[PDB]
RNA sequence: GUUGACCUCGGAUCAGGUAGGAGGACCCGCUGAACUUAAGCAUAUCAAUAAGCGGAGGAAAAGAAACCAACAGGGAUUGC
RNA sequence: AGAGACCGAUAGCGCACAAGUAGAGUGAUCGAAAGAUGAAAAGCACUUUGAAAAGAGGGUUAAAUAGCACGUGAAAUUGUU
RNA sequence: GCGUGAGCCCGGGUCGAACGGCCUCUAGUGCAGAUCUUGGUGGUAGUAGCAAAUACUUCAAUGAGAACUUGAAGGACCGAAGUGGGGAAAGGUUCCAUGUGAACAGCGGUUGGACAUGGGUUAGUCGAUCCUAAGCCAUAGGGAAGUUCCGUUUCAAAGGGGCACUCGUGCCCCGUGUGGCGAAAGGGAAGCCGGUUAAUAUUCCGGCACCUGGAUGUGGGUUUUGCGCGGCAACGCAACUGAA
RNA sequence: GAAUAAUUCUCACGCCAGGUCGUACUCAUAACCGCAGCAGGUCCCCAAGGUGAACAGCCUCUGGUUGAUAGAACAAUGUAG
RNA sequence: AAACUUUCAACAACGGAUCUCUUGGUUCUGGCAUCGAUGAAGAACGCAGCGAAAUGCGAUAAGUAAUGUGAAUUGCAGAAUUCCGUGAAUCAUCGAAUCUUUGAACGCACAUUGCGCCCGCCGGUAUUCCGGCGGGCAUGCCUGUUCGAGCGUCAU
């Protein structure tokens, strides 16, 4: 056969997923045996065959790691690697929301005398 | 020594990988410039440290 | 050992009695498998592509 | 009997490989290497020589993590997928 | 006697957290020379600099007078 | 990222090239040399002498007074006339 | 050909892509020397020389080519504190087979520890792994502006052993404590013979053994005087309860 | 902890398993260090026959070499005997 | 008279000056502020149909997924597509993943691929032994939780 394409394995459940890399992979070692003392155009499969196996184990992983993102949702603590990561510096600012409380005292100043919109006629 | 260790084995064993001639179609390439190789060694000129 | 053992077993149904290992020249492990003697090994050699 | 003569007498070494820097640099009887400093927590550097700065600082390796900030910091270090991408 | 509080000092692979390293052109501190000039040389000069050590940011530091003045008085700090 | 009354392969950074590489020291450290065929490899088929390296004919090209020791090819120094 | 001169202009040959005259502006602006710097080349010169460790010779074969290749036959040396047979440190593919232009083997070279292409190192018993020695470094603490210096049982609340559930949870005893690294020549559980490959073998093949750890059965032994008998004795035998 | 069995017998026989790394070759008038295929230097194990007091000197067996640029002539001055 | 030494010319040699070129340096000006225990900089070992180095990547290993473009790569071989849609590329962009052994380096150590402990699953009669697989075990300090020590001390 051939490399296996992308586009249908997005459609399937984790039950034919694990056939097909078990499958795959039997295949892989086998034709690699006859590699030893015969060299043909069989080479090529092997080539095809590694790249094929890395796109089903992507998928796997990528639809395993979606589904538990959004069963830690609307929870205060999750693990570490689904946690956002930006910066090591910028993960410890303080919040905008917390940044930009103020006083009564002060609040009670802005309330009556902010900042006015004025204009000066020569 | 017939005594070894496990990390001189392993350096012994990088450094003969890379002592033999270049393959001979990287000198048919098209816009290529090497010619001979530059970093060959031998048991009997240089020691390199281990 | 215990994992090449192991592993032979899953893939080929092959059951061996004593197993040898040496570290080659240029840092790949070679494995010496003997066969229990009520198998032969020319006949699986053949079947599994060896020789 | 001064030089020669005894030159035939070297058969020990005084260094070895540094697990830190890979240099023959780590002196076997101290346990200390005499380019990096380790064990030391810090890494030996001094001011009087700045060919042998330049000779390890930031950039002459492979960087394997730090070449991709100026990309992820000039699109606002986002998250999430295009809307038409598939795959979920 | 029993029971229940307080104060100080501890254990725990208890729940949740945080610092080390790198870089150091520019910045804030500590420690700290000699060559050289004086036609010699010791105070002096090179210099409150080079080397060493500690600590941060895109700027850092300073800052709303226990100020300057002696005028008909000026009015945080920084830079030319 | 944009520029110069800057340098033009012994110059300009130690590095225009698989350069902090090859190499030296037990070590801290020290640390180079090396750019240019032709527009296009069209990188010399075939015959002949030779054990072979190669030579002579014969070819490609505007030019082989451009033949992978390749643009131009001075002086010291050498051979023949 | 011109100019007293630094210099300028033309004729002939080679070569292949840019360059001059005049007035102002500008500078990393003119070489024989510095035992100057880098690179290249001469006379001396086919000269000095290739002279320690006793030494070679005949026939045949391969080959373009043989003193220093191979086989046979002579003549010699090392003379068991060896020019023999194996090892520790060090070396790192130098080991073996097949082939080979130039370069290297201070003469030659069909030969090579050189060049090209492939192959080769098997362990419960040999070592490392375990223990400490001289010595090095964490912990409790105290110095120092600081990188860090001392400190190794010290002015420390420092541990480890047993059992049962329904089950992890629960129970019961002993305590001054007392950490790591450091030897291929120190201490230390256990394998011998015969054969085999171009290249490994106390390992591979055949035979005959041994040590440690873990679960279990048969034979025998002991007991109704509940945990053996004999010898005067030194002691004997296939066994013959033993926690703190 | 037994009287129809019980047994914590260091006796005999019988069951299962024993993980990881090194193992080629030289150890030196050519495989180590002295710029090198350098008369230098570098730790050990086994040790035949004869003469002789003897691991002295001299000759031989097992085993190993026949490798150090060659041919011709025999002046001076040399080095060694 | 030849030979030898010397001078000049033509041609041929040794060597790489001069002329022209330049994906390279140097200086000035302008815009921006982004490393790390969610494991940095650096080091080691590996990965290609035929690769030693450089460059790129990490057992998903000369790369995977997703978006954009729209017919290649090229030293040889081999295939892939072909235009319906089911899409070449050492392409450009990059919002999802993988990321061996180490390194501030974190079970104790390391001149050793050395030696430990806890929990769960799978085999061998097995809670205690052996093998395989997965998850864990550093120090200083802060807030809270729980269990404790003291005639320091309060009331029965
Ligand atoms: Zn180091």
């Amino acid at each position: 056969n051939g490399k296996v394409k992308a586009g249908q394995l997005w459609s399937k459940n984790k039950e034919e997923l694990t056939k097909i890399l078990g499958e795959l992979k039997t295949e892989l070692s086998q034709l690699r045996i006859q590699k030893i003392s015969s060299s043909g155009a069989k080479l090529n499969k092997i080539h095809d065959l590694r790249k094929s196996i890395a796109r089903v184990l992507t998928v796997i992983n990528a639809k395993q790691r979606a589904q538990l993102r959004l069963f830690y949702k609307n929870k205060k603590y999750l693990p570490l690697d689904l946690r956002p990561k930006l910066t090591r510096a910028l993960r410890r600012r303080l919040s905008k929301e917390d940044a930009s409380r103020v006083l009564e005292k002060t609040k009670k100043r802005l309330t009556h005398f902010p900042q006015r919109k004025y204009a000066v006629k020569a | 020594p017939s005594h070894k260790t496990f990390r001189i084995k392993q350096k012994l064993a990088k450094a003969q990988k890379q002592n033999r001639p270049i393959p001979q179609w990287i000198r048919l390439r098209t816009g290529n410039t090497i010619r001979y190789n530059a970093k060959r060694r031998h048991w009997r000129k240089t020691r390199l440290g281990l | 050992k215990a994992q090449i053992k192991q592993a032979l077993k899953k893939l080929y149904d092959i059951d061996t009695v004593k197993i040898n290992t040496l570290i080659r020249p240029d840092g790949t492990k070679k494995a010496f498998a003997r066969l229990t003697p009520d198998v032969d090994a020319l006949d699986i050699a053949a079947t599994k592509l060896g020789l | 009997t001064k030089g020669t003569s005894s030159f035939g007498k070297r058969h020990n070494k005084t260094h070895g490989l540094c697990r830190r820097c890979g240099r023959r640099s780590l002196h076997n009887q101290k346990k200390v290497c005499a380019s990096c400093g380790y064990p030391a927590a810090k890494t030996r550097k001094y001011n009087w020589s700045e060919k042998a700065k330049r000779r390890k600082v930031t950039g002459t390796g492979r960087m394997r993590y730090l070449s991709t900030v100026p990309r992820r910091f000039k699109n606002g270090f986002r998250t999430g997928v295009p809307k038409g991408a598939r795959g979920p």
